[PDB]
């Protein structure tokens, strides 16, 4: 930016882009296959295999 | 700065430093601010603000 190149920060922080990944992680963890064409459903891991 | 450096020059070869060719002082030359101006505002017919 001191050259005269603007650069705009992105609309989502790294703390959020985060938050959005360890939410698909914790869904595929409990909810499985189900949240993403749905409601989440909870299912056990063990069973999920 | 040694001694028979006038000026210098940053990694995009734009002069970020001068010396006093008068006295002996040595400053950073950073580029004045500016930027866009973004405009927030709701639909013509929703209000003013």
């Amino acid at each position: 930016k001191f050259n005269g190149l603007t650069v705009l920060p992105p609309l989502l922080t790294d703390e959020m882009i985060a938050q959005y990944t360890s939410a698909l992680l914790a869904g595929t963890i409990t909810s499985g296959w189900t949240f993403g064409a749905g409601a989440a459903l909870q299912i056990p891991f063990a069973m999920q295999m | 700065f040694l001694p028979f450096q006038q000026f210098g020059r940053d990694i995009a070869d734009t002069t970020d430093a001068v010396r006093d060719p008068q006295t002996l002082e040595i400053l950073d030359i950073t580029p004045c601010s500016f930027g866009g101006v973004s405009v927030i505002t709701p639909g013509t017919n929703t209000s003013n603000q």
